[PDB]
């Protein structure tokens, strides 16, 4: 409920606060909670056209079953560490959210799985405000009536297989709370740049030595900082992805970032090495110098291999480390 | 039997480049054979006041 | 005092600390004139005031006390006196010298 | 002050982040102060209001004493009164006013301590320490005229902190009829018992029960007619100047941040507060109530009802006065207990030295001797006991000058009873100890546990035992405060003030190494109070990314500067890689040799020459509580029982086959509650048994959080701002 | 509070209830809560004349201080296991309750004592109904607001000595509760004979090897069952009394058991031997045969020393054992 | 009980003929309470034991 | 430290230097003594366990 006031206060339309009233899981029912909330999202927000279009404008790709189809039951259900590096700027907040739940449902079809860890990062100011909406959504989806909190991971079971999940939502509201030791007055600026480096500050101070095996990439708002290629590049440097990590890049809009991205991921080692070098030469200034991009520059020696591509949506897997 | 007033050795940094405050003190401990110990006191270039 | 006790000891001579200044000198005895050792003046650098002590001796202002003090030195076998004090404190020592 | 608010024009100037550089080691005020005079008149307050509205000032923060806050309170009451000749009205209709108590007095209600009070107390102690630091003369007396117009807190605390014979406070004034004769009694009583350094403390507001003031000259005359050569020492303006002490630096910085928060967190529904401190916790009390409560103490005194006034003072004041009165009356013989009830008390110093050891041992010896108990000091810890049987009996005269002296007069070391229990147990039996006080650190905590555990193997150890935590690290479980830690913070702040001054073609950045064990408390506290850029601690990770970030802050800080000199606080046990030496070395090579980095190692100087007033006051509170515990008759052998001398020494007897405790009468001979850690939790003194504390503690020499020290320090240095852009 | 309702049910006068309602102590005064109850008791019940006559009719004996009279400060303060074997018929219920309180205060004048255990037996119908009222008073007198119950010892600190006590009220209601296993229904008859033997059954089962050092005898109701001498003989028999026990026997009225008690106690060994045998020849019948008076016949081989006498108030002490 | 008894020339009288123990004999062990045995040995300051 | 003391010796008489072969001590190829013994002992190991 408190979220409903927070939403009105953050210029967000009442629809959201209105959904959190009509939103309730049946529990006892044959249909798994994630799927219930998922279908409720489609109805309230009329996500039938936009989903269809998102497929249509991407050469009729199965935007409902991107994982399910590509991978076999084993492959999809072996994935345990997932990073969702934002929300697309090409889809509505309810379509973006829905897709989170839909990707989640996809990895939880089986009753023969080890636990799942899902990290959603809401990087810009556009999506950032919906953290609490998403948190109340994931709470109902998993049914955390096992043992919500102002901060922290939401743990419960999920999908057709009741697979134990632990959903983590990294945003600036949680980052501010952290920095001020949970003080009431969290009203201060925080640039998207600062936010990326603080996420890392947390990975290194929290200790986490687990590898991401499915990396979800898109076109987020604030591309100067939240640049797809630049995020991949960073994760490559920090040795954060599994040696056979899958990199999914979804979106509708094709731009230069996507060209730069694809030419890097699919580029020969000599191309990647130069890609990196010339960026540093062309873009590094003594004032620019400190930015994370100048430190965590990527690695040309990481090979990828194309797995899937239906116009604007692609899957590449890391295929080797030349040394 | 006597008053316990404490013991000091003052070593100007320039007295020895090899036998340094820290080295000197470790030699004292080695030679002391548990009968007493040695500790350094290095305040630094703060002595200006 | 630490310096006098040690210097005198090093130069091979018995050092006596006259407690309560002139009062101690006039009254005399083991009570006020104590033999001091090298280790007895340990860490006196840090100590404030006077561990020996000072006292205003009314008797030493007269020839009555000046004589009594003189006897006490010869009885204690003290061959030399070192006064550490102020103006009158040293003028009185100077008068004791001529007398 | 208010003069600039009334003539508000060029008197209202903006402050930049760089304008307040190095103010944590300055004092008094760079903004300047003024007496409440034209703000006493309505037309003056009206003009002060206009200036705020005109200059678009929406919030006011008043840092002052009783008078300044009474004014702030009256300005808020009279604010809804806005005369009109404009959007300005609706905008500035609701005054946002917050109050900070900047007062040496410590008069203000609702707060346990005001900004400046402990620093002023330090100035008094500074002076009386010189008076005390001379070898005693046969018939000498000293009178200290202390400032503080409205409250006897400074007078009282100085009394405890200096071991004064008599004190004069407005809260409990003596009879006009016989104060001189009572002064004479008290003094000569102590002089009889060996005291040659008769000290009396006269407060600024000192009076007799008929409201007549008591001058220090009046007091001098009393002592002179007792045959004592008396010397008045008037502190004067000395008590208001100088750098704030360790606690004040913390208190003002923390309350200052909250004042800004309180402004932001405001609405007309939420009342105008006074940023106060209660159980070491910052609290927001209402200005209205605090000014009102403080007026009722002034009223009580003026009304000659000094009982209402003393009752109107916080427990802090009450417990302190009770302690001063207790210690003073130990010479009475009123504390004396029957011959049968007299015990042999042992005091041991376990751990590295702290200046707080001698004052604590002093109070414990006097408390015990007052009851007729025999005090035995185990010289040079457990090793001294084991190797040489080094026990020394203490008497009223032995205690002399210990309230001022640092380190240990009996010797302190980290040796443990483990070294030879049998030998420790042999000696405890020979000297027939009926109670033990282990003053020290983690090893004093360890020894208490070891001896408690040995109760099984060695009946002689089944006596009440306690650990009085004394350590610079603040690493002992069972307390929030360890004796000697405040002295250390004071020693460190002062040390760093000299560092930043020498950092003004010599040096730029300093890596000051803090030796606070395996706990980041010392380093964190020191960081806040010294305005350190970065603080290195075992609790927070050090790596190539963290280091690069620290270098970036230092780099971005220096490329703005035009008083300078920066510091980093490195805890001795933070990284086995990134040491004080490596951190300093990386700073030096940074910016292609941009700045000159230097290391500083105060080290063993952290114990200090003399214990601070906080240390002196607490050493006395806790020593009293230790003695009260071990010497409690409930934990001692019962005298109306058919007990043999050996049965009373073994503390058990066999009754009709059943082994019975000569104390409890219970079948279980060993009571786990008798081996306790005496510490502070909030304001209250707590007694906690070792067995329970020992399962709780870590192998990293001990759950506990001081996070907000690091949060506030990072906000005030560039850190939090650089970390968020 | 339940007690007031209970007293109205047992036919008891309202006085007792009204006493409990106005009965209040304050451990914020120098006077101990025991002296405070004692004061309230001497007030509400007008026990001054009764106490005055109690003494004046026992050759003016100090009834207000009988222990403080004989014993010295040590002597009295060592005593730690008392047995008050019923109430006196010659004293009004409140007068007896004061006597229990007056006795407790004497044994707790010092702060150097080992804890006291006081047992009080309520051996007949005329006193057993008062047990909860007594237990409530002792509770206030001792102040067990430290850490009431329908059963169990009342722990606390009593007297000017502030001595730790543990008061035990061994009555029929309590014995029934034990027998039924704390079932609600306790309305069944219990013989005064049956009661004594069950008290013995509790002791023999608890395994208590702590010896009685003060034994308080008197003129109880059911002189046929609660015979002062018969009670002595049973404790003499069971090795329940300390080697140097103290037997204090009081009353105003004089009877034959008083003649026979003093003749037994003060009797030569040959006399006691004959006394026992002649009771057994005279009174043993095959119908009576199983009674405890024919099991625990007493011990002729014991010795007493008359320590104090003032008209029907006597104190003897076990002086010796001949084996 | 701390049951220690000092013996003298006179105490020894008639013991060369007598059976059993005049001081008492039993199979109890110091194990029962070493600390108490050790306390007593220290009090009576025993320099030898049979 | 030994090298440092040698250097300052003779008021800076000779130039002292440290050398740390270290992990190179294992060698590129085993010596003939090592080859011959490795064979003798391996044979004796097998003969024992088998």
């Amino acid at each position: 409920d408190s979220i409903i006031r927070d939403l009105e206060r953050e210029n967000v339309g009442p629809e959201f606060g209105e959904f959190l009233n009509t939103l309730q899981t049946d529990l006892n029912s044959e249909k798994p909670p994630i799927e219930q909330v998922k279908s409720q999202l489609e109805t309230h927000f009329n996500l039938a056209h936009e989903t269809q279009e998102f497929s249509r404008k991407n050469d009729n790709a199965p935007v409902d079953k991107l994982l399910t189809n590509y991978y076999n039951n084993y492959e999809v259900n072996v994935l345990e560490f997932v990073l969702q590096m934002g929300f697309s700027r090409d889809l509505s907040i309810p379509l973006n959210v829905w897709f989170v739940l839909d990707m989640i449902s996809q990895l939880s079809t089986s009753k023969q799985d080890l636990p799942l860890d899902y990290y959603l990062v809401l990087n810009n100011s556009q999506t950032g405000k919906y953290s609490d909406f998403v948190r109340y959504l994931i709470y109902e989806a998993v049914g955390a009536e096992i043992h919500l909190a102002n901060r922290g991971p939401i743990r419960g079971n999920v999908g057709a297989g009741d697979r134990k999940i632990t959903f983590h939502l990294l945003c600036k509201k949680t980052a501010r709370m952290i920095l001020v030791g949970d003080d009431r007055e969290t009203d201060f600026e925080m640039s998207d740049r600062s936010f990326v480096t603080l996420l890392l500050d947390y990975y290194q101070r929290v200790g986490t030595t687990k590898k991401i095996d499915l990396l979800l990439l898109t076109n987020n708002f604030d591309t100067n900082m939240n640049n797809k290629l630049q995020q991949l590049k960073i994760l490559e440097s920090l040795n954060m992805l599994k040696s056979n990590c899958y990199v999914l890049d979804y979106q509708i809009t094709v731009d230069q970032v996507t060209a730069n991205f694809n030419s890097y991921v699919e580029g020969i080692p000599a191309f990647r090495r130069h890609e990196i070098a010339n960026f540093l030469k062309k873009r590094k200034t003594p004032k620019n110098a400190d930015e994370l991009i100048f430190k965590y520059v990527g690695r040309w020696n990481i090979c990828y291999q194309k797995k899937f591509h239906q116009g604007n949506i692609s899957i590449h897997q890391i295929s080797g480390y030349l040394d | 039997g006597k008053t316990k007033s404490g013991r000091l050795i003052l070593k100007s940094e320039n007295a020895s480049k090899v036998l340094t405050t820290e080295v000197i003190s470790t030699i004292i401990d080695d030679e002391a054979s548990g009968r007493f110990d040695s500790k350094t006191a290095i305040p630094g270039h703060v002595q200006q006041g | 005092v630490r310096a006098v006790v040690r210097a005198g000891i090093y130069k091979g001579c018995k050092v006596f600390c006259i407690h309560e200044g002139y009062e101690g000198l006039v009254r005399g005895g083991e009570k006020y004139i104590k033999e001091t050792q090298w280790h007895d003046v340990r860490g006196w650098l840090v100590e404030g005031g006077t561990n020996i002590g000072t006292a205003r001796c009314k008797e030493f202002r007269e020839r009555s006390g000046r004589l009594k003090a003189c006897k006490n030195m010869i009885d204690m076998g003290i061959d030399a006196l070192i006064v550490c004090g102020g103006d009158g404190s040293l003028t009185g020592a100077d008068r004791f010298r001529s007398e | 002050g208010y003069t600039g608010l009334v003539k508000g024009g060029d008197m209202l100037k903006e402050l930049q982040w760089q304008d307040v550089r190095g103010l944590l080691s300055i004092g008094g005020t760079i903004i300047g102060t003024a007496r409440c005079k034209e703000f006493r008149e309505r037309w003056g307050r009206l003009q002060a209001c206009y200036n705020m509205v005109s200059n678009g000032i929406d919030a006011l923060v008043v840092c002052g004493g009783d008078g300044s806050l009474t004014g702030a309170d009256l300005f808020r009451k009279e604010w809804p009164e806005l005369i009109k000749e404009k959007e300005q009205y609706e905008t500035h209709r609701n005054l946002t006013i917050v109050g900070l108590v900047g007062s040496i007095d410590n008069d203000m209600c609702g707060t346990d301590s005001t900004i400046g009070a402990y620093s002023s107390l330090e100035r008094i102690i500074e002076l009386v320490d010189y008076i005390d630091a001379t070898a005693a003369s046969h018939s000498r007396a000293f009178v200290v005229e202390v400032m503080g117009r409205h409250c006897g807190w400074l007078g009282l605390m100085s009394g405890i902190a200096t071991g004064a014979d008599y004190i004069f406070i407005p809260e409990r004034p003596p009879s006009e009829s016989n104060w001189k004769d009572d002064l004479k009694k008290v003094c000569l009583r102590h002089r009889e018992k060996g005291r040659r350094k008769t000290t009396v403390i006269v407060a600024e507001g000192a009076i007799d029960d008929q409201l007549n003031p008591i001058t220090s000259e009046e007091v001098k005359d009393v002592l002179v007619e007792i045959g004592l050569d008396t010397r008045i020492t008037r502190l004067g303006h000395v008590q208001r100047g100088g750098a704030p002490c360790a606690f004040d630096r913390f208190l003002a910085t923390v309350q200052g941040v909250d004042a800004v928060r309180a402004v932001l967190e405001s609405t007309p529904a939420i009342p105008s507060p006074v940023i106060s401190i209660l159980e070491n916790k910052i609290v927001r009390q209402p200005l209205v109530e605090s000014v009102a409560q403080t007026k009722t103490v002034s009223a009580a005194i003026e009304a000659k009802d000094f009982d209402k006034a003393l009752q109107l003072r916080d427990q802090e004041f009450a417990t302190s006065y009770e302690n001063f009165l207790s210690v003073s009356k130990y010479d009475d013989g009123s504390y004396l207990v029957p011959e049968s009830s007299r015990l042999n008390i042992a005091i041991i110093h376990v751990g590295a030295p702290t200046s707080a050891l001698n004052p604590a041992t002093r109070v414990a010896t006097l408390n015990s001797l007052a009851k007729g108990h025999r005090v035995f000091a185990i010289r040079n810890g457990f090793a001294g006991l084991i190797r040489h049987g080094a026990v020394r009996e203490l008497n009223w005269i032995d205690v002399e000058d210990w309230h001022n002296t640092g380190g240990s007069e009996i010797g302190t070391n980290r040796s443990l009873p483990s070294d030879d229990m049998g030998t420790v147990a042999y000696y405890f039996q020979q000297y027939k100890f009926d109670g033990l006080i282990i003053i020290g650190g983690f090893e004093a905590f360890t020894a208490l546990y070891e001896l408690d555990a040995a109760r099984a193997q060695y009946p002689i150890f089944n006596i009440p035992m306690c650990c009085l935590p004394a350590t610079v690290s603040n690493n002992v479980p069972g307390t929030e405060y360890s004796l000697g830690s405040d002295t250390c913070l004071n020693t460190l702040s002062g040390y760093c003030d000299a560092v930043k001054q020498s950092a003004s073609s010599r040096r730029r950045t300093f890596v000051v190494e803090v030796q606070g064990g395996y706990s980041g408390y010392l380093a964190s506290y020191a960081g806040l109070i010294t305005g350190a850029l970065a603080v290195y601690t075992p609790e927070n990770p050090i790596n190539l990314q963290t280091v690069q970030e620290d270098i970036e802050l230092l780099t971005r800080t220096y490329e703005e500067d035009d008083r300078s000199g920066k510091i980093f606080i490195h805890n001795e046990k933070a990284s086995k890689v990134y040491t004080t030496d490596l951190i300093a070395a990386i700073i030096g090579e940074a910016g292609k040799g941009r700045f000159e980095s230097r290391t500083a190692v105060p080290g063993h100087v952290q114990q200090g020459k003399s214990p601070s007033s906080i240390d002196r006051v607490n050493a006395c509170r806790l020593a009293i509580k230790c003695c009260n515990f071990i010497e409690d008759a409930n934990f001692q052998v019962k005298h109306n029982a058919n007990l043999s001398a050996d049965e009373r020494h073994l503390r058990f007897f066999y009754d009709d086959g059943v082994k019975t405790s000569a104390v409890s009468g219970k079948s279980s001979v060993i009571d786990d509650n008798t081996s306790v850690v005496i510490g502070i939790q909030g304001s209250e003194v707590t007694f906690t048994p070792v067995k329970q504390l020992w399962e709780n503690e870590t192998h990293h020499k001990w759950n506990v959080h001081w996070e907000q020290l690091n949060i506030v320090s990072d906000l005030l240095s560039g850190r939090l701002s650089i970390r968020t852009t």
